[PDB]
């Protein structure tokens, strides 16, 4: 009887907390490049991470719009 | 006269009133901030659209039509708001007044359209009952004023005399010049907008701009002498034939009618009921059993009427009430006292032988239709009591389809009643409401308050359900419509039918076949040109092949709109708002499940359930299906061999269809299922379509229902004791073998299955669901068909994030899915009450698992608490919302690559993108996310509702992982939670991310459970003196980590002799303080460390490290990063005593190479060998190393050193990798060339690298184009490889030829699990990238494989030659 | 697949409008009616095989029967007229298309590029003839170099084109799979001739109507480089 909800809730959060880790990785990569600003592997490892960060932000920035539009369509009917 | 003065209430309608604080509980968002954002948008939109009187929207008949494009999801019915003077606009589902402005958006559950209309602008001329020309939904042009003007015989012969009458011609009709009306012979009567023909005396009203009085005159009263003298008979004929709507009638058919009634003025406060009129309320209160307070005339003025139930007096404007009619009371005060909000009261406070026979029949028919036995049409099977008169405000969605051409158009009832001519038909699915529709029509006619139908003199509602094909009309109507076998005879009826013709309407229900019909009626269908009697026949789509031959168009009933479902529930209930509110949210998010309520019969199914549990504040999404098929047994039952048989056979069809994603069947697919298409029960589950097609097809009622039936059938197979029909259940069950689909595509299926009752199926299903995610073979089975998603947009969205989650953090994905499947298995066991036979599977599953804290709220852990000891850990994260400023772009890369910029030509220029645009676009997208996440509320852990609620005695949580990230200060509730949870565990591990001040507020809890803390990992966290003192009082610490910013020069190192249990030490400080210079000399004694991860610098003869290792025989991981070191050979020698080392990492300028290689053969347990950054400038050392690597048979990760030694002897290293049958990762750095790189491919063919996952080649400065083409064409077999990196530094870009690009695209498709390809500094033109972007769609790992080519360096390349 | 007999070659010579390469290429030799009619006869036969495949919807079920049939056959394609069934043939029946020994392209439309520039497989032989090029662009070279990609062996014929002169060295530079080069009535320069004499893997070289008279380090200056030349 304990609210047996058969649904995958919290996915938006599970995703967002993943992207935030990529952000931390990007900052750390920047620090390593800063200390060795001529190292070709430090550079490659910086843009590979940065591209992924951009790719995923561009994904949730779309999904979040969809989710926002759904919720805003609910509070508008039972105000 | 200034229609309304254009309402403008400061543009602050607001609508809300802080009633949303309870909604955030369901949504997770602050509904208050959200409402504010919406208000702003509405204010802006209003200023961009037109305001003022709109004459075209003057008729409510048209206003209703404008809502045919209104969204199906709402709280208000178009009819309710159309009646309030509103019409639909094209902007964001907003509505607007015809008389007034007042642009209003959305809807509510606690407000009606009229309540808002008079709240945001009470001065509206319409609401105040001023003459604004409002036209009733049901109205006609012919008025029948029955009043003659002055001596027009002479007075109005001249045009001037006629024109002079139009002095007060209302502004609301000034689109038609009075000069035209005058020319046509019309004069103004003084009424709202009617005019009278000066000769004929006929009167027409409801004039609209664009009307032509000569055409209107020709259609009604065509015999008028004036018209005949002025226009040719040909012109008159053309005007009539050129009209639209009425087919064979004129003014004479709307007058002298036996069902006429005068109606007041279409006032605003006339919701949607017949009883809105005083005359109808009063002249119906006839059965009132002489109860005290018999002022019926006064009662009627209270908006009250008799429902037909003993003493229930109902109000047309608010519903059933006044039960037991208090004797001697006053209905105006009782009504007000009980319902002090009713719009009606608010308005009140503010303010010829056959001919005579036909007449007698007419009166009897009217009495039969308005009687309280024809009304209260058993809607929703509520009761014989509990009046449902107020529920007759919902209509059906009707469309008109042509039988020949593929043409379909939407209709509203006012446009149907005006087109009734010869033979018409209404088609629909079983339960669509076609029987109620026919009765409603007969009712409106009898009432007489519905002009447009008042032209009919006789209306007969008959049911051809068992009538024999030889019975005459008199013998039928005397049985079904009249009280006794009298009044009429067969000859009387026939004589009447052939005299009235167009004025006689039959409503024929329950039609089956043309043969099984009374001969007297069949003749009115087959030869309906010698009579012209109007017939309306209602059929199921399972037939409707018999009468199409006699039609032109068909009226088809479409899906019953969601907003009608909401209204019905709102009116019947509302006593339990917490249940209705959940209903609205559920179907808001699950957009495709709105299709469940397709047929009114499903709405009845809900009501029947909601009346049994009126105070249970929960919405069960499958209750409607369980109810629907229960009530099915109360229609026309035959449980044995019929009901069970039809459900079983249909269930088999559904079950097969749901695993091939069919949802559509032909006749052969149906026949093999054993379904009889001519059975009556197999029409309440499924519908047949025989429309203009070469071949027919079958479809189940709204698809969600098919899944329900499939679920039901699967259970029967699993429970049955017949092996022949039982193993089949397992066959179908095993079709679900992908954890990616069990959380999406099959989500609803599984929820229906784990809800229906079962006996043996329970254990059989849970043993599967807990197996699917048990091992790593099925857990990693990422697969989808994408067919089940085509019709379900809400799942397509859900899976958009899951595919992403899997790529960013696979561990999060696996943990999340695993926990979900556990819940479904437990739910199943509890719902079926088979827990005793399911627990063994759960216990097997739980072993070694990690669950979240909230998983302990599951009842299972209370009933069987010993299972807690099987878990490895509980995860308890806290996040708060601390800011992490930014990525900080264009501050480093801007001082790096300048002066080394490449010179790319015009065609390959796209390889390099500008940084300024890259950053701008990213920043915009990031902000759009932040503004949403800020509106979310985490919700503190509800550790009470079963939460390990064993007032814990014998069992404890074996390990608690506390993950603290981006939080500073915890509130009191969190302190209560942390203390409660901490005392419930045996081992506490603290992971502290950037969270300054955190270990100051939870002190009260740590001080009680000091000895339970075993790990403390510190990230970018500043430590205070008080914090360090607390840490030094945690004597049980086994693992201590400091990953940065410890520059406090505090006692954490000086007092590193208190942690006597320490086994794992990890030190990596951004600020270099030469750690170990600060560690006591007594530390390297008795500790026996297992992990040493240290970043050290400027140490000399560091005997402390040597001693620490010497006394650590169980050392597993050794990472050493430092500058100039001493006695390296001694360190390498000492490590030989550590026989269990699995990982070695040496990556700085201290490594001496030779002393390493000499000792390397003594380490045989190594799994990871990382020497990146080291150099081996020696062929002899290199060769020895290369051979040693072949002995290290356990290596998974081999990261090679660089330098000349390896370059010269690289082939040996690659060839020996055929012995290392476990390699997962290989990384090369400037070691391979054109001749040696191909050896990788050769080994893969020979049988090596079979498990390789990551192959990194950044060596590409020493390889030419030929070395890649030859490599790609030689690579056939590496069925584990996920990432292939073949990239170069931007200063040495490679331009690919067509044959190289082609070779690559072929190579990728031979690597079936590849998901990442790196190609930086490769130059491809617009046609080459267009090849790879197509190849991707033929790749097994579609929607994953990503190719990285572009550079984002902060400069423009020189694009010239 | 077992039929080899030509039958009657009399009549139907009007098939394939360029009866004699539009009355241009081919001298007084190889005028034997059979020499040209047999090729036409086969082209029709191969097209018939393709049509039967489409009208069977057998997909991969008959991948062997429809491979044995085509093996050893020829196929002529007009670059200015590419029937859609050729796309289906190359797209849906791989390992068959590669069993053909010719594939001749008569010339640069994007359709020619899209058809050949794919990721499936290389053809045994590809033969390309250029007949109408008064001017050659840079983009034309870029596209042509993609068409040449899908072959294990290239035979290139340049006939009566002047826009190619001075740019031949910019076309052959992308042909590492060329074994036969024929040039007719092209005002080639020394730079082009030096490129030709650099292709040591060339087997067939045929030059017609070259009237430079002065070849200072040109084609006739050495020609001892093409040691693998047979014709
Ligand atoms: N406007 C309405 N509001 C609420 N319920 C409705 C409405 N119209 C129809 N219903 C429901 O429809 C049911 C009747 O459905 P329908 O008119 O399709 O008849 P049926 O079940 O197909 O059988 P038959 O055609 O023999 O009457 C009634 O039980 C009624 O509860
Ligand atoms: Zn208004
Ligand atoms: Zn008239
Ligand atoms: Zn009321």
């Amino acid at each position: 009887d304990y609210e047996w909800s058969g649904y995958l809730t919290g996915i938006g959060r599970a995703f967002d907390t993943g992207v935030k880790d990529l952000n931390q990785q990007l900052q750390d990569a920047q620090a390593n490049l800063t200390k060795n600003p001529s190292d070709p592997t430090a550079l490659a490892n910086y843009q590979m991470i940065m591209s992924e960060y951009n790719l995923y932000r561009n994904a949730q920035s779309s999904a979040v719009k969809s989710m926002k539009d759904i919720d805003s369509s609910i509070v508008s009917n039972f105000r | 006269m200034a229609t309304q003065q254009k309402a403008s209430d400061e543009r602050i309608s607001q609508f809300d009133h802080n009633l949303l604080p309870e909604l955030s509980a369901l949504l997770g968002l602050d509904a208050v901030q959200l409402a504010k954002e919406l208000e702003e948008e509405e204010q802006k939109e209003r200023a961009k659209m037109q305001k003022g009187y709109n004459s075209q929207m003057r008729s409510e008949a048209k206003r209703l039509k404008t809502f045919v494009t209104y969204e199906p999801y709402s709280s208000w019915i178009p009819q309710e708001m159309a009646a309030a003077g509103f019409y639909f606009t094209g902007v964001k589902s907003g509505i607007q007044c015809f008389c007034c402005s007042l642009i209003l958006f959305g809807a509510g559950l606690t407000r009606l359209p009229i309540e808002d209309h008079k709240r945001f602008h009470p001065d509206c001329g319409f609401l105040l009952n001023k003459d604004v020309g409002n036209i009733a939904k049901y109205d006609i042009r012919v008025k029948n004023l029955k009043s003659r003007l002055r001596g027009g015989k002479m007075r109005y012969q001249e045009e001037e005399a006629r024109l002079a009458s139009f002095r007060n011609w209302p502004f609301y009709v000034q689109g038609i010049s009075p000069c035209v009306l005058s020319e046509a012979g019309f004069v103004f009567t003084g009424k709202q907008d009617t005019v009278q023909c000066f000769s004929c005396g006929g009167c027409l009203g409801n004039w609209e701009e664009g009307d032509d009085p000569w055409k209107e005159h020709a259609k009604w009263f065509p015999k008028c002498e004036f018209l005949r003298s002025k226009k040719s008979s040909e012109e008159i004929t053309q005007y009539i034939q050129s009209y639209k709507g009425f087919v064979d009638i004129t003014g004479e058919h709307f007058v002298n009618s036996w069902v006429q009634r005068e109606l007041p003025m279409a006032s605003a406060y006339c919701n949607d009921s017949i009883f809105a009129y005083e005359e109808l309320r009063l002249d119906s209160f006839k059965d009132w059993p002489r109860e005290s307070a018999v002022g019926v005339a006064a009662l009627a003025k209270a908006g009250l009427f008799y429902t037909g139930i003993k003493d229930i007096v109902q109000c047309f404007s608010c519903g059933g009430c006044l039960e037991k009619w208090q004797e001697g009371d006053d209905p105006l005060d009782d009504h007000t006292r009980c319902f002090p909000n009713c719009p009606f009261l608010q308005n009140m406070k503010s303010s010829a032988q056959w001919f005579q026979e036909a007449k007698n029949l007419n009166e009897q028919l009217r009495a039969a239709y308005t009687s309280a036995s024809f009304r209260h049409m058993s809607l929703l099977d509520i009761s014989s009591d509990l009046a449902t008169d107020h529920l007759l405000g919902c209509d059906l969605s009707i469309a008109s389809k042509h039988i020949s051409k593929p043409v379909q158009e939407p209709l509203v009832l006012p446009e149907v009643f005006g087109n009734l001519n010869s033979v018409m038909c209404v088609e629909g699915e079983a339960g669509s409401g076609k029987t109620v529709l026919l009765k409603k029509i007969a009712f409106l006619w009898a009432s007489g308050c519905c002009p447009l139908l008042n032209r009919f003199q006789l209306v007969f509602y008959l049911s051809l359900s068992s009538t024999r094909p030889d019975e005459g009309l008199a013998s039928i109507i005397c049985d079904q419509l009249l009280e006794k076998e009298g009044s009429v005879t067969e000859m009387c009826v026939r004589n009447i039918i052939q005299q009235l013709k167009n004025q006689v309407l039959f409503l024929l229900d329950d039609y089956k076949e043309i043969c099984s019909i009374p001969q007297v009626i069949g003749k009115l269908i087959q030869k309906n040109h010698l009579s012209r009697t109007c017939l309306l026949i209602a059929v199921r789509t399972n037939r409707a092949r018999d009468i199409r031959r006699y039609l032109e168009t068909i009226l088809e009933i479409k899906a019953f709109p969601f907003y009608n479902t909401v209204c019905i529930l709102r009116k019947l209930f509302s006593h339990n708002m917490t249940r209705l509110r959940k209903f609205m949210v559920y179907f808001g998010k699950n957009q495709s499940l709105q299709k469940i309520q397709k047929t009114p019969l499903f709405v009845a199914a809900i009501c029947a359930h909601w009346f049994q549990y009126p105070f249970d504040p929960s919405f069960d999404d499958v209750a409607v299906f369980k109810s629907y098929m229960e009530r099915l047994s109360l229609r026309n039952k035959a449980t044995a061999e019929i009901l069970k048989a039809t459900v079983s056979s249909c269930g088999e069809l559904a079950l097969k269809g749901f695993f091939s994603c069919c949802f559509e069947f032909n006749d052969d697919d149906l026949a093999e299922a054993g379904v009889d298409e001519d059975e009556d029960l197999t029409m309440c589950l499924m519908s047949k379509f025989t429309a203009q097609r070469l071949r027919p097809f079958y479809r189940f009622l709204s698809p969600a229902f098919q899944e329900f039936l499939a679920g039901m059938r699967l259970i029967e197979l699993l429970d049955s004791d017949r092996q022949e029909h039982q193993d089949l259940g397992l066959y179908h069950l095993k079709q679900i073998n992908s954890p990616m689909m069990t959380v999406s595509a099959y989500n609803n299926f599984l929820n229906y299955v784990s809800s229906l009752p079962s006996t043996k199926a329970g254990p059989k299903i849970v043993s599967h669901l807990l197996h699917l995610v048990d091992n790593k073979e099925s857990l990693e089975n990422i697969s989808e068909n994408d067919d089940y998603l085509k019709h379900q947009p809400e799942i397509s969205l859900q899976m958009q994030l899951l595919r992403g989650l899997w790529q960013i953090c696979p561990q999060a994905y696996f943990s999340m899915v695993s926990e979900h499947l556990l819940v479904l298995a437990l739910k199943t066991a509890y719902q079926s009450n088979t827990v005793a036979a399911c627990s063994p599977f759960v216990l097997q599953f739980l072993q070694g698992r990690t669950l979240t804290l909230g998983a302990l709220n599951l009842q299972y852990f209370f009933d069987h608490p010993e299972s807690l000891s099987l878990l490895r850990s509980i995860h308890f994260p806290i996040r708060g919302n601390k800011t992490s400023p930014r990525a900080h772009f264009s501050v480093l890369e801007t001082c790096f690559d300048k002066s080394q910029v490449p010179t790319i030509d015009q065609d390959y220029a796209s390889a390099f993108e500008p940084m300024n645009e890259w950053e701008r676009n990213l920043a915009e997208k990031e902000d759009n996310v932040k503004s949403y996440m800020d509106m979310q509320r985490r919700a503190s852990p509800d550790l009470s509702t079963g939460y390990w609620k064993l007032s814990p005695k014998q069992y404890k949580i074996p390990c608690l992982e506390v993950d603290v990230n981006d939080i500073d200060v915890v509130g009191q509730d969190m302190l209560e939670i942390l203390m409660t949870v901490f005392s419930a565990s045996q081992r506490i591990e603290l992971h502290l991310n950037h969270s300054r001040g955190f270990i100051e507020s939870i002190r009260p809890a740590l001080e009680l459970s000091k000895a339970s803390v075993t790990k403390c990992s510190i990230s970018k966290l500043e430590l205070s003196a008080a914090e360090q003192e607390l840490l030094l009082t945690l004597p049980s610490l086994e693992s201590l980590e400091v990953s940065g910013t410890i520059q406090s020069q505090d006692q954490i190192f000086p007092n590193l002799d208190k942690f006597l249990c320490l086994k794992e030490l990890s030190v990596d400080l951004e600020g270099n303080i030469n750690v170990f210079s600060v560690i006591p000399e007594e530390f390297p004694n008795f500790h026996h460390m297992e992990k040493l991860l240290i970043q050290i610098s400027a140490e000399y003869d560091p005997s402390k490290l040597v001693k620490l290792i010497q006394n650590s025989p169980n050392l597993h991981v050794f990472h050493l990063k430092c500058n100039f070191f001493s006695d390296f050979g001694s360190l390498m020698t000492m490590l030989v005593s550590c026989k269990k080392l699995t990982e070695i990492k040496f990556s700085d300028s201290f490594f001496q190479a030779v002393p390493f290689v000499a000792s390397l053969p003594n380490f045989i347990s190594l799994k990871i060998l990382n020497l990146e950054g080291q150099q081996f400038p020696d062929e002899e050392t290199s060769e020895k190393f290369a051979y040693i690597l072949g002995s290290l048979s356990n290596l998974e990760e081999l990261i090679l050193p660089t330098g000349d030694g390896i370059y010269r002897v690289a082939k040996l290293i690659i060839q020996q990798c055929q012995q290392l049958h476990c390699l997962r990762v290989l990384s090369f750095f400037k070691t391979l060339n054109d001749d040696s790189v191909v050896e990788i491919a050769k080994v893969a063919i020979s049988g090596g690298f079979q498990k390789l996952e990551n192959l990194k080649l950044s060596i590409n400065h020493k390889i030419t184009e030929e070395g890649y083409r030859n490599f790609f064409q030689a690579l056939d077999n590496m069925p584990n490889l996920q990432e292939l990196d073949i990239s170069r530094h931007f200063t040495e870009c490679i331009k690919a030829q067509a044959t190289t690009v082609k070779s690559l695209s072929q190579c990728v498709l031979r690597l079936p699990r590849l998901i990442r390809l790196n190609m930086l500094s490769w130059l491809l033109d617009a046609d080459d990238i267009a090849l790879l972007n197509v190849m991707k769609e033929r790749h097994p790992q579609s929607k994953y494989l990503t190719i990285l080519q572009k550079w984002i360096l902060p400069f423009s390349p020189i694009i010239q030659k | 697949a077992a039929v080899y007999q030509h039958g009657c070659l009399l009549g139907l010579s009007i098939a394939k409008r360029p009866l004699w390469r539009q009355e241009s290429l081919q001298s007084v030799k190889n005028t034997t009616e059979q020499e040209i009619l047999k090729a036409i006869n086969i082209n029709s036969f191969v097209e018939c095989g393709i049509h039967l495949y489409q009208e069977s919807t057998s997909k991969s079920a008959l991948s062997q029967e429809f491979e044995a049939f085509f093996q050893g056959k020829s196929l002529y394609i007009n670059s200015g007229n590419i029937p859609d069934y050729l796309f289906d043939f190359f797209e849906h029946l791989p390992n068959c298309a590669s069993a053909l020994d010719f594939i001749k392209l008569d010339f640069i439309p994007s359709r020619a590029v899209s058809l050949f520039f794919n990721w499936k497989q290389e053809f045994r032989t590809l033969e390309v003839t250029l007949r109408d090029f008064s001017k050659l662009n840079k983009q034309d070279i870029r596209y042509l170099g993609k068409i040449f990609s899908s072959a294990t062996s290239l035979r290139l014929q340049i006939k009566r084109c002047a826009g190619v002169a001075g740019s031949l060295s910019l076309v052959l530079s992308t042909c590492k799979n060329i074994y036969s080069l024929m040039v007719e009535a092209s005002p080639l320069t020394i730079e082009d001739e030096r490129h030709i004499t650099s292709v040591t893997n060339l087997k067939t070289l045929s030059i017609h109507d070259l009237q430079n008279q002065r070849l200072p380090g040109g084609l006739t200056d050495s020609l001892g480089n093409l040691k693998n030349l047979t014709k």
